[PDB]
């Protein structure tokens, strides 16, 4: 059961994106409400949920349709803490960031013997911003990132 | 620390090849020594006269014992020592010479050993025999009366047999000897004058060379961190306030260890601890009753609740009975209540712990009583003889809170079930939390799983795995059947721990029935003390919430072991809508971070719940929508910002074409913000925003070229019309 807060926010982002304000969303609109609201549906896996309740022009979604869509991938996973204890984990030092050093000395002690030259790897390819380093931000994006 | 310092790179390479050529002649140790003690070498250029930035006043010239020999002519000196807290060494040099006429560097040389002496081995662990004795060789051990060179004016008393009979009077004395031996020891030109003369102190600072120094620099080392710690009671003196019955401690000491983990306990009550020795059993989370803290049913848990911790609270009680009531009705047949009996130990405690006071005796209906006494003025209590039950009822001239009025009846203490009896139930051992070793969570990963993972070509898909790994295996809590909300790693934890105290010859079932206080999301509770049991096996309690917070920084947190802390810590706590504070790393760094699509959204959901009135109202104002699609333009922004495609582009760019993403994000800020009504709960959290951006880009600068400031760099732009050239322009901007 979406939670109150959890509910003005996700109108906060269906409104956010209904341009031509009426009260109902495009498919194109939908991946975006989606997406800014940190996810990002296959460009098909986003028709799947839309395809399934259709009374519309066929293609468009209200609030309320929307409101409950938000469960077939909502109403289990509780993942985004985790993810955030295990960052708190290699930021070994307290720098709210994850350094490359760190990505090792905590690599290899759950048993991953790393090249102090494939660490430097990944470290770069998760940063985005470029200051060689990764915050929860990043980090965020590098886990659940499929 | 590093303890030479050049204050001026003047001079060639002769001040330098100077400064060095004396600095390399000392034991690499003398200066490990005189490093932990907080010395500092003083190299600076011609300073001759109290013109050093250290040479004023603080400690200076008092009494005259001042070279080798004394002389006290303060302007003719090239060497100094700032004697009281922190030693500090300061030498000058004038143009090239130490080398033809030594005799001037031996001062360099003492001048520092009184950097060592008081404090070195003449008094640093205290005088030992090592040198004590060695100073009794004044003239009675070796064939040598030869110390013309350290013992005169003070010291030509022969006449005096030299021993602990009155070596401290001259403690100061007995340096200028120390520092002669020293600086004889070491002078890069007279050595053997020494083991030629003095026979003993030769070997003697010769076995100093040989280690004795590196031991010193050991003593002080160790000393060094022990000393300044963080206060923590250790031992059995915890170990009493922390409340664990003491066979128990010490059996969890055994799994620490063998399991290698931190085990963390809130404060056990005192009025329990033996009870749980004696064999009661503890509190599950079957039972929701308030403990006691006076007169007999003390430290058990009564079916009476005006006969706990909440007399005469009129609705705890009132509420606390309705849930013993349905700890039974609900979990019958394991939750029940029984008869109250204080053994015969148990009183003789309650005694002089100053709960009760046993004394005249009575009888009725042909039975043996002692009545039990207490101050407190609400009930009556009397425990029988054949068995020892215990018995109370309201007072010939008074009444219950809930208004009720009984003669003598049994107390009533709640029960659990252990093995078909039913056994009186108190505190039990509440974990604050249990930090694993990572190396222990690595063992905690099927083989074949972690194997199947690490073969992943991709490197950054090889980062990923492993952590849902960490994750899964080690950080994932779940909620069960029995124990509450706890990890399965912590399950196993848990038995582990309570077999232990089941072996040490425990007879009242489990004394851990539940979680980490690291998962009581809803009603966190915040206490000062915390008794802990390390890998090692030692026992600390933090006194302090903080602390704590910090005790775990330091050897939980950043030491290869696993911990986490409460979900609700730096939020109000639903339950009972507390405010418990712990330092998060990752909100240490928000101060310095462009916002997400999503955080920022989600931002402004949260504001329209609160004032009712949205960033942009649902109206036909031509304004409005402006307004609209404007955040939209923000939400846009952010979120280029952390796009994933940013790992085609070399670092250098990163940085750049970030720099911008974010640098437009402000713009469009900056735009809304100065435009119609935007009511003012925005109007400041748009403010907060503009913080952000700025310092997150500002780091983004530092990474890569220095003058360069943000308000500039931003004045220096033209996002009128065009953003063609404007990037370009940026580029250029940085140069
Ligand atoms: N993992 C968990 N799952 C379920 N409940 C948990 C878990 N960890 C902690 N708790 C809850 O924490 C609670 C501890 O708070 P509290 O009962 O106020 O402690 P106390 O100070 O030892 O004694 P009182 O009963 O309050 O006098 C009891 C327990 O149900
Ligand atoms: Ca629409
Ligand atoms: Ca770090
Ligand atoms: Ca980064
Ligand atoms: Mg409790
Ligand atoms: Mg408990």
């Amino acid at each position: 059961q979406l939670t109150e807060e959890q509910i003005a926010e996700f109108k906060e982002a269906f409104s956010l994106f209904d341009k031509d304000g009426d009260g109902t969303i495009t498919t194109k609109e939908l991946g975006t409400v989606m997406r800014s609201l940190g996810q990002n549906p296959t460009e098909a896996e986003l028709q799947d949920m839309i395809n399934e309740v259709d009374a519309d022009g066929n293609g468009t979604i209200d609030f309320p349709e929307f409101l409950t869509m938000m469960a077939r991938k909502m109403k289990d996973t509780d993942s985004e803490e985790e993810i955030r204890e295990a960052f708190r984990v290699f930021d070994k030092d307290g720098n709210g960031y994850i350094s490359a050093a760190e990505l090792r000395h905590v690599m290899t002690n759950l048993g991953e013997k790393l090249t102090d030259e494939e660490v430097d790897q990944m470290i770069r390819e998760a940063d985005i911003d470029g200051d060689g380093q990764v915050n929860y931000e990043e980090f965020v994006q590098m886990m659940t990132a499929k | 620390n590093n303890l030479v310092k050049t204050e001026f790179t003047n001079e060639t390479l002769d001040k330098i090849q100077q400064t060095q050529d004396l600095l390399k002649k000392i034991p690499k140790d003398v200066l490990e020594i005189y490093s932990e003690l907080g010395g500092e070498i003083y190299f600076t250029d011609i300073d001759l006269v109290e013109h050093k930035e250290l040479q004023d006043l603080s400690e200076e010239e008092k009494n005259s014992m001042n070279s080798r020999g004394e002389k006290v002519p303060f302007a003719s000196r090239f060497v100094f020592e700032k004697k009281r807290e922190t030693p500090k060494l300061i030498i000058n040099i004038k143009d090239y010479a130490i080398n033809s006429e030594q005799s001037k560097e031996v001062y360099y040389e003492i001048g520092k050993g009184i950097s060592l002496d008081i404090i070195s081995k003449d008094k640093s662990l205290d005088p030992e025999f090592l040198n004590l004795i060695k100073s009794l060789s004044d003239d009675s051990d070796s064939s040598d009366l030869l110390f013309s060179q350290k013992f005169k004016e003070k010291l030509e008393l022969n006449n005096k047999s030299i021993d602990i009979n009155f070596i401290k009077e001259n403690l100061t004395e007995f340096q200028h000897a120390f520092s002669l031996a020293f600086s004889y020891y070491f002078a890069p030109d007279h050595r053997t004058v020494l083991e030629l003369y003095a026979p003993d102190m030769f070997e003697y600072m010769n076995k100093l060379e040989k280690g004795g120094f590196e031991k010193i620099s050991e003593s002080l080392k160790k000393e060094g961190v022990e000393k300044d710690r963080i206060d923590v009671l250790k031992g059995e003196k915890a170990l009493k306030a922390s409340g664990l019955v003491p066979e128990h401690a010490d059996a969890f000491k055994k799994i620490a260890r063998e399991l290698n983990t931190y085990i963390l306990f809130r404060p056990v009550n005192k009025l329990a601890t033996n009870l749980i020795k004696s064999g009661v059993a503890t509190k599950g989370l079957n039972v929701h009753g308030k403990s006691s803290d006076w007169g007999p049913v003390a430290g058990y848990i009564p079916f009476d609740q005006d006969l706990s911790k909440k007399h005469g609270q009129q609705l705890a009680v009132e509420k606390g009975n309705l849930e013993n009531k349905k700890s039974i009705t609900e979990h019958e047949g394991e939750i029940g209540k029984i008869p109250l009996k204080l053994d015969h130990l148990r009183i003789e405690e309650l005694k002089e712990n100053g709960i009760i006071l046993k004394g005249k005796k009575e009888i009725d209906n042909g039975k043996k009583y002692y009545l039990l006494e207490s101050n407190n003025q609400v009930y009556e209590f009397r425990i029988s003889d054949e068995n020892n039950e215990v018995q109370y009822k309201t007072k010939e001239g008074k009444i219950t809170v809930l208004g009720e009025k009984f003669n003598w009846r049994n107390i009533e203490v709640m029960a659990k079930n252990v093995e078909g009896v039913l056994k009186p139930l108190t505190a039990d051992y509440d974990l604050f939390a249990l930090a694993p070793s990572l190396t222990e969570i690595k063992k905690q990963i099927p083989q074949k799983e972690w194997d199947k993972v690490v073969n992943t070509p991709n490197s950054l898909e090889k980062q990923k795995g492993v952590t849902n790994l960490l994750i899964k295996y080690g950080i994932e809590r779940k909620p069960d059947s029995t124990k509450g909300t706890l990890s399965n790693w912590q399950k196993q934890m848990l038995d582990r721990l309570n077999e232990a105290v089941k072996y040490t010859g425990y007879t009242g079932g489990d004394v851990v029935n539940h979680g980490t206080e690291q998962d009581n999301e809803e009603f966190p509770e915040k206490d000062n003390e915390i008794f802990i049991i390390n890998p090692e096996g030692e026992f600390i309690l933090t006194k302090n919430w903080e602390m704590t917070g910090r005790f775990i920084e330091k050897n939980i947190t950043g030491k290869d072991y696993l911990y986490y802390f409460n979900r609700s810590y730096n939020k109000i706590a639903p339950g009972n809508k507390a405010y418990i504070e712990w330092t998060d790393p990752i909100t240490k760094a928000k101060i310095n971070t462009i916002p997400t699509s999503a955080e920022f959204i989600k931002n402004l959901s949260s504001i329209r719940r609160s004032s009712n009135v949205g960033v942009y109202k649902d109206s036909g104002d031509k304004d409005e929508f402006a307004k609209k699609e404007s955040v939209k333009k923000i939400a846009g922004y952010l979120s280029d910002y952390y796009n994933s495609a940013n790992h085609i582009f070399s670092q250098e760019k990163k940085r750049k074409i970030s720099i911008f993403r974010g640098i437009q994000a402000y713009n469009e800020i900056e735009n809304v913000l100065k435009s119609k009504q935007i009511a003012p709960e925005y109007k400041n959290y748009f403010q907060y925003l503009k913080e952000r951006i700025t310092n997150q880009v500002q780091l983004l600068l530092t990474h890569q070229k220095s003058n360069i400031e943000f308000k500039l760099l931003y004045k220096q732009l033209n996002f009128t019309e065009n953003e063609t050239d404007n990037f370009e322009v940026f580029q250029k901007i940085i140069d």
